[PDB]
């Protein structure tokens, strides 16, 4: 868990305190607030609404029929992805310190203070080597900045989260 | 290079030819006298040089001869067993998996566009 | 190089004369990254250097989706399909 | 086996029974794959086992179109078929019960025999019957696929017949172009064998929704040197009436037996009535009908021909010409069937 | 180096391929009998011969399924070294070309004759 | 301005000139063993304007000569293949005129229209049937561009699109499979441009009527 | 978001039946549509020009990227609604107008590609975005092949394409053999001064100028975008030039080029005097973008030169959309079609177009205005920055060259409305049917657009001046 170069401490990418630089998967899904869950549900049922709204305004054929229900289940999955990658970067964003984050950063203080009680490490211990751990956390740094283009999510017990 | 792109150019080839369909040969000249004005230029181009060859072509003059042999020193520091395309897949998978996955894409893209342009759906 | 910049020139050159000899004018885009990869191998080699490697056979598989693309356009041009579609719906 | 016993044999099998795998095994017994060139057993001789299958080909319904379509091979690899038999079989598979594929495939049938085997050749008058029913069901596909092969036909012509259903068949599927085109070759031709009440009816009809190139085609029908026909005068009246011209229809109605001396049927009247979408205007079309007409609409009531559809009440913010298209789009398909 | 010896070869063997293709500029006029091809006959009478969509594209589509097979090659001359990382890095390679792979299966692209 | 000039008709066998015929060649199957004739006369008459005679017979015999061949039997004429040396054009331009018509005399024959164009094949040709409606008499048939059938060898093919851009030559040929003489007396061949919709039969043929339009 | 609609639409796509395309189009409109208004919180990440490095250094993310990947998926919502939804419900609008099974696929890969080469930090990232984008392009291109006017343009394509990725390769590994490097952080000031590295950027520079299209290799992308359908030009025509120009701003490495110079002035020249000679409305068009890359080529030659090409690419973006679907919208008023594919060829068949459609006039204008650069529309305004940012640093002869061109580019400008506001006699043989209200809709907010955006005008020069320094 030892890291093999030299990291920025307490980096301030907002106007917000650094909580992680590289937060994980379960990390960033645990410390989601409520109305990120409803961002989720607001594009899970805005595409089928959109859809809907689309067919509505001007039909396929003339006439105005409802988008059968393999469309409807489609968009459906489509709503909730884009939902949980909205989720995810707001998430980020609070981890980053970018966006307020004062309930994050204390439960976040709590977690490793229990960690260090408990006689753990700080942010896991991994299955990869030393190497593979710095080749993940290079790969997977600030990877939020290209969720239009494609997901990636930091799978990896790294400890090149920038704090101290 | 050779069991798959030329045989499929192979191939590609004797599908022209068993009903026997030539390829109308359409004439080069009308491009030759872009050709011969492009030439030209690049002719001169080299040519008002002139003076300034002679301590530029002297480059190419020593780049030409090349007239030291590479020294190989032995080293012990490698252990394990390990070649140049062990290298390519740790460099591949590790530090340039992003480039691996542009590739699937790539290699996903080529897969797609000959059904594309070369089926009749329905 | 030597080699593999000599074979680029002659390969850049017959395409740009002929121009219109699509099969061969393809094999002049075959050979001309051919020419290419040559030489990103042989400076790989003298620098021991990866990353040269890497590039090749990036440079290879992106060869082979053009050949593959290229090869379905010149049947789709060529009409390789044949047609005998005389006397049907 | 005795040509006797066969009648009763082969009857069995089709008309009772159906069984279209056992049908095809008996007579690669009887005769023996006819590929084998040995037999090609005359129907006049004997048009008894010719007859059964004869009975369930031209018998077959919608869900047993398909089955028709292999018994119509059996027929024509077995015993040879009589030329005027291929009318009634691209009327069969075609213009009775659904099927239209069928159709083109037995005139390539009429082509493929003509050119290698030396049968005699197909005649314009199965490409203008099947353009006719090529621009009942849009068929886009059969169009383009029968227009080529009468681009390159060394057996038989263009003509007038060719040239009119051709134009309907490209109003059905929309093509501006290829409808011109049409309009093009017929005008460039004498009025003697040309345009005629035919053309004048397609050319009408394709321009249902244009009022300005509804009347000047009307203008060309005495140019051509012709006299309108009630189903000519339909379409016009239609065409008036669907863009908004209810009152000038009722003139055209009402002065059509004094111009012409063609008096005004039950499919003019109720053309009238149906496509007028003003409740007061609609009535207007009902007034000189039961005093001047007033045996012939009685016939209307019962029959359901009239039908009641209108603009809507708030309706003003939409445009007018709008709503005679949407009016008319509706109407059209009541009418369609 | 490499652009030094592209930039002088150019004039060279450029003004050869020059010389040797005006010589062409007149030669072989192809005089032969194209009266039967100008007018629309056909003499074979036979060698119709056919080719189904799926046909060609089995002969394509060989090429980039190969070069996806053999991009498998780097992996397992490394697997170790990479384990877990590469081995999730291999398992969305494989699941991105499965989904063309999907595509060509349910498309039934590659159905000869049926 | 100076834009490229647009127009609506090109005439393309032009023929009631001096000269005429040097714009076009000739082709029977004399070129095979066939016996079948083909010959351009130019006649010059007086009551109407001068045309082209396009006369032979077409005798479908064999070739006993030799034994590669199967079907014979053709005679066509075509405009002379387009000279394109080192900086003139290449070829026609027919990307605003979707039409092309003739003015012919016909008889019982059926001719082809053979368009030449650009190709990735060789042998490829976009042929449309000339449709004689009137025999004897002459009739200004007009074929629609994008009507034409590619055939490669005599043989219908995948339906691609013509290149107008690039059109070489313009013929009338005939691949009948009959025997006999055969004439057509042709006097011009162009390419016209898209006529507006017309409800007259034509100015060249009229039909008795009021004549409500003034007289000059 | 981008890799996960791909491999969504080539599994539905996969298992739907033809008639399914224009539903799926739709779907993936409102999917970017929701990805823009959904996501677009991101742009927090770039404050005081923040910037990060992705993907073990392979991809870089700042403001700058951000705002063409806005801009990309933009102009991909607005071509594929035009795709998606039916301009008028017939038989020959259905024809004209019907997408391709793979054609959606394409887009978003050509997208991908693009986006990878806007976001590229390594010659190896670039070359593969170069090579994915050029693959999707030519299939885009390709995938229309009943015709041979197509199909010529897609071969010719295709060749001149492998060319000058060719080169592009070839000026890479030259790179790489004289650094034993793949990116460009290990150049300095010193590195530049101390070692002659110029000229193999100068290559580069060329060989993916003329991947858009600049002179003197003009003649054969001018000839694709004759050629190829109209709804395929007016995508190949805009996206790979956005991409291949935002990836030479941020690359900054063509400073006070004499080259580059000259090839814009030639570019210019090019543009604006051989548009006089065009009677075709896709060649006109070809011509016009040719200028305007011109322009933005312009600003190659200077440093902080962010605002202007971002103020010029997006008003371009914006106006060439506008154009394009206002010669689609035409299509309605015209007695006769040219080809399935390109059903308008001529500038004289939108003679007398302002009797049939006031309002599409009344659009062309105001678009063909902002091309020539009459104010307050957003094009006088973008070549305002350009005039400034050349006279900031000293390009007074560039500057004349520049203001000489627009000139004799308002020329045949003025041609297309000159023609359209005549009088054309010919009635029309289609009457009453109803454009589609969406399209209309993006087409009308789109001329908003460029009537009314410079009212924002000091409220982006904040945004810019707080988000890009
Ligand atoms: O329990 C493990 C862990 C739960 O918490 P934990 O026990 O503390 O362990 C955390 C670390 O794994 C503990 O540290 P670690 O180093 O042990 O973890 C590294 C990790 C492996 O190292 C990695 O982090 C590999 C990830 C590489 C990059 C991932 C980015 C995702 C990109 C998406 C694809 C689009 C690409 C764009 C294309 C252009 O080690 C593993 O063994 C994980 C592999 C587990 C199973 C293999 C993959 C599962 C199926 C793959 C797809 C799912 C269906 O979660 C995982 O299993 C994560 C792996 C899932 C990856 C999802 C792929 C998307
Ligand atoms: C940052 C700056 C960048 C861009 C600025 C651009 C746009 C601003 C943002 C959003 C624009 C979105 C606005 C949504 C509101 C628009 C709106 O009333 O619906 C539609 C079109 O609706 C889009 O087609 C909606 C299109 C949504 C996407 C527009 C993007 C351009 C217009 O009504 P409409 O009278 O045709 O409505 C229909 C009516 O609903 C039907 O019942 C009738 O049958 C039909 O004939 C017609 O009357
Ligand atoms: C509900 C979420 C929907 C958001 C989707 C946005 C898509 C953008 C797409 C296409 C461009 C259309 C015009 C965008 C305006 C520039 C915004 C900006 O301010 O430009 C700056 C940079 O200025 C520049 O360099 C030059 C920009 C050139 C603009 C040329 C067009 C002028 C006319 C447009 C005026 C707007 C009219 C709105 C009417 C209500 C980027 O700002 P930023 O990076 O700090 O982030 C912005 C915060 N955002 C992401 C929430 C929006």
């Amino acid at each position: 868990s030892t890291p093999l170069v030299k990291t920025s401490v307490n980096y301030s990418y907002g106007d917000y305190p650094l909580i992680d630089a590289d937060p994980h998967f379960k990390r960033v899904v645990g410390y989601m607030r409520p109305s990120d869950y409803g961002v989720i549900g607001l594009a899970t049922a805005a595409l089928p609404a959109g859809i809907c709204f689309a067919e509505w305004l001007d039909p396929v054929k003339g006439k105005f029929a409802r988008p059968s229900v393999k469309f409807l289940r489609v968009a459906t999955m489509l709503g909730f992805a884009v939902g949980f990658g909205a989720a995810y970067a707001r998430s980020s964003l609070r981890f980053f310190g970018v966006t307020e984050n004062a309930r994050e950063y204390k439960k976040d203080e709590a977690q490793m203070a229990a960690r260090k009680a408990a006689g753990l490490e700080p942010y896991g211990t991994s299955s990869l080597t030393p190497e593979l751990q710095e080749i993940a956390a290079k790969n997977s740094a600030h990877s939020i900045a290209g969720l239009f283009i494609f997901p990636w999510f930091n799978f990896v017990n790294h400890p090149y989260h920038g704090r101290e | 290079y050779i069991g798959a792109i030329a045989v499929l150019f192979l191939f590609i080839i004797t599908l022209l030819d068993i009903n026997s369909t030539e390829l109308s040969v359409k004439s080069n000249i009308r491009d030759l006298p872009l050709v011969l004005i492009s030439l030209i230029v690049l002719t001169i181009s080299g040519l008002m040089i002139y003076s300034n060859d002679s301590i530029l072509i002297n480059k190419l003059l020593e780049a030409f001869g090349n007239d030291y042999n590479t020294i190989i020193t032995q080293d012990w520091f490698n252990i394990e067993n390990t070649t140049l395309l062990t290298t390519i897949g740790n460099v591949l998978l590790t530090n340039n998996a992003f480039i691996l996955l542009v590739l699937a894409i790539v290699l996903l893209l080529g897969i797609i566009g000959p059904i594309s342009i070369t089926m009749k759906h329905k | 190089m030597f080699i593999g910049t000599i074979i680029l020139v002659l390969s850049f050159l017959g395409f740009v004369f002929n121009r219109r000899n699509i099969i061969l004018a393809f094999i002049c885009l075959e050979t001309m990254l051919l020419g290419i990869n040559l030489i990103l191998l042989r400076n790989s080699v003298l620098f021991d250097d990866i990353s040269g490697s890497l590039f090749a056979i990036v440079i290879i598989i992106l060869a082979g989706v053009e050949s593959a693309i290229g090869l379905s356009l010149l049947v789709s041009y060529y009409r390789l399909r044949g047609v005998i579609n005389s006397y049907g719906i | 086996i005795p040509y006797s016993a066969e009648t009763a044999i082969a009857q069995n099998v089709l008309q009772r029974h159906s069984d279209t795998a056992n049908f095809y095994t008996f007579m690669n017994r009887q005769y023996g794959n006819t590929a084998d060139k040995v037999t090609k057993q005359d129907p006049q001789i004997r048009p008894h086992t010719y007859q059964v299958i004869h009975d369930y080909i031209y018998s077959c319904e919608s869900e047993r179109a398909d089955l028709a379509w292999e018994m119509y091979g059996l027929l024509h690899k077995f015993y040879v078929v009589p030329f005027a038999d291929y009318y009634k079989a691209i009327k069969f598979f075609a213009q009775d019960v659904k099927r239209q594929d069928y159709a083109l495939l037995t005139f390539q049938q009429i082509r493929k025999n003509h050119d290698l085997h030396g049968q005699p050749a197909a005649t314009s008058e199965m490409v203008a019957f099947l353009f006719h029913e090529f621009a009942k069901t849009k068929y886009k596909r059969g169009i383009k696929r029968l227009h080529e092969v009468v681009a390159l036909e060394t057996s038989f012509d263009v003509n007038r017949d060719v040239l009119n259903e051709m134009m309907a068949a490209y109003v059905s599927v929309e093509d501006l172009n290829r409808v011109q085109d049409c309009w093009a070759q017929l005008q460039q031709l004498p009025p003697s064998i040309g345009a005629n009440n035919r053309s004048v009816d397609v050319l009408l009809s394709y321009f249902k929704d244009n009022i300005h190139y509804t009347e000047r085609t009307w203008q060309g029908i005495p140019e051509f040197g012709l006299l309108p026909t009630l189903e000519n005068y339909e379409q016009y009246l239609i065409n008036n009436c669907r863009t908004g011209n209810y009152r000038r229809a009722l003139e055209i109605t009402k002065n059509m037996e004094i111009d012409s001396g063609l008096k005004p049927t039950a499919k003019i009247i109720a053309a009238v009535y149906n496509y007028t979408f003003t409740e007061q205007r609609k009535l207007e079309v009902e007034q000189w009908a039961e005093k001047a007409h007033p045996e012939m609409w009685l016939e209307l009531k019962e029959g359901d021909k009239l039908k009641s559809l209108c603009l809507p009440a708030n309706s003003d913010n939409d445009n007018v010409e709008s709503l005679l298209k949407q009016a008319s789009a509706d109407m059209d398909e009541e009418m369609s069937g | 180096n490499t652009f030094i010896i592209f930039i002088i070869l150019i004039p060279i063997v450029g003004f050869a391929l020059l010389a040797v293709n005006i010589l062409l500029a007149v030669y072989k006029p192809y005089n032969e009998k194209l009266g039967a091809f100008e007018c629309g006959l056909t003499s074979f009478n036979q060698t119709r011969l056919a080719f189904n969509a799926a046909f060609i594209l089995v002969a394509i589509l060989f090429l980039p399924f190969d070069l996806e097979i053999s991009t498998l090659l780097p992996y397992v001359m490394s697997i170790y070294l990479v384990s877990n990382y590469g081995f999730t890095i291999v398992l969305l390679f494989l699941l991105i070309l499965i989904i063309g792979f999907v595509y060509e299966i349910n498309t039934n692209a590659l159905k000869i004759n049926k | 301005r100076l834009r490229p000039t647009e127009t609506t008709e090109q005439v393309l066998v032009n023929f009631t000139k001096p000269n005429s015929l040097e714009t076009v060649l000739t082709k029977c199957d004399e070129e095979l063993g066939g016996y079948s004739t083909v010959n351009l006369a130019l006649e010059r008459p007086t009551t109407g304007k001068p045309y082209g005679r396009f006369f032979g017979n077409l005798s479908l015999d064999l070739p006993k000569d030799n034994k590669m061949v199967t079907r014979s039997g053709f005679a066509m004429f075509r405009t002379l293949d387009q000279p394109s040396s080192m900086f003139k054009t290449n070829a026609w331009n027919w990307e605003q005129y979707r039409h092309l018509e003739l003015r012919v005399r016909g008889d019982r024959r059926k001719y082809f229209v053979n368009v030449q164009s650009a190709t990735p094949l060789a042998s490829d040709l976009y042929q449309h049937r000339l449709f004689i409606q009137t025999p004897g008499e002459w009739e200004t048939v007009v074929i629609p561009i994008d009507d034409f059938i590619l055939t490669n060898k005599g043989v219908v093919q995948e339906q691609m699109a013509m290149d107008t851009a690039n059109v070489y030559t313009v013929g009338i040929g005939l691949i009948d499979r009959q025997y006999g003489p055969y004439n057509l007396d042709i006097e011009y061949i162009k390419a016209v441009a898209h006529p507006p919709l017309e409800f007259k039969p034509k100015k060249e043929y009229e039909v008795e009527k009021e004549t409500i339009l003034l007289t000059p | 978001m981008l890799i996960l609609a791909i491999i969504s639409l080539i599994t539905f796509v996969s298992m739907s039946k033809l008639s399914d395309n224009r539903a799926i189009i739709r779907l993936i409109n409102i999917y970017l549509i929701l990805v823009l208004v959904l996501d677009s919180f991101l742009y927090l990440l770039f404050l005081n020009n923040q910037t990060y490095t992705v993907m073990g250094e392979l991809l870089i993310f700042n403001s700058f990227t951000f705002y063409i990947d806005m801009l990309i998926y933009f102009i991909m919502i607005v071509i594929s609604s035009l795709y998606g939804y039916n301009l008028y419900n017939n038989n020959l609008y259905k024809t004209l107008f019907e997408p391709k099974k793979e054609l959606i696929i394409l887009f978003l890969i050509n997208i991908l590609g693009a986006l990878l080469i806007v976001h590229s930090n390594d010659f190896i990232t670039l070359f593969v975005a170069i090579e994915l984008q050029s693959y999707s392009i030519y299939l885009i291109t390709a995938i229309y092949n009943s015709s041979y006017k197509a199909s010529k343009a897609s071969m010719l394509y295709f060749f001149m394409g492998g060319i000058l990725s060719i080169l592009i390769a070839y000026s890479i590994n030259t790179y790489y053999s004289v650094l034993n490097s793949y990116t460009l952080h290990s150049l300095d000031s010193l590195i530049i001064n101390t070692l002659d590295l110029n000229l193999i950027l100068i290559a580069l520079s060329l060989g993916l100028l003329f991947k858009i299209g600049i002179a003197p290799l003009h003649k054969w992308l001018i000839s694709i975008y004759e050629n190829t359908p109209i709804l395929i030009t007016i995508y190949i025509s805009l996206i790979p030039k956005i991409s291949i120009l935002s990836y030479l701003v941020l690359s900054n490495i063509s400073i006070n080029s004499l080259v580059i110079s000259i090839l814009a002035i030639l570019t210019l020249l090019v543009g604006s005097v051989g548009g006089l000679l065009q009677i075709k409305i896709k060649r006109l068009l070809a011509f016009s973008g040719l200028t305007n890359a011109g322009y933005m080529m312009l600003l190659l030659l200077l440093n902080n030169n962010e605002f202007s090409y971002l103020y010029y690419i997006t008003q371009y973006s914006i106006s060439h959309l506008a154009i394009f679907m206002i010669i689609i919208f035409s299509i309605y008023y015209i007695n006769y079609i040219n080809n399935q594919y390109n059903p308008i060829i001529y500038v004289n068949q939108l003679k007398g177009l302002i009797h049939d459609n006031a309002y599409l006039v009344l659009s062309m204008a105001i678009v063909v205005f902002s091309f020539i650069g009459i104010p307050p529309l957003l094009g006088f305004f973008g070549k305002l920055n350009i005039l400034m940012s050349i006279l900031n640093n000293g390009y007074y002869f560039i500057s004349i060259v520049l203001i000489v061109a627009s000139l004799i580019s308002a020329l045949y400008y003025l041609y297309l409305l000159n023609v359209s506001i005549q009088d054309k006699n010919n009635i029309l043989i289609n009457s009453n049917e109803t454009v589609s209200s969406v399209l209309s809709y993006i087409l009308s907010s789109l001329i908003i657009l460029i009537t009314f955006g410079f009212i924002y005008n000091s409220l982006i020069i904040d945004i810019f001046n707080v988000y890009f320094n």
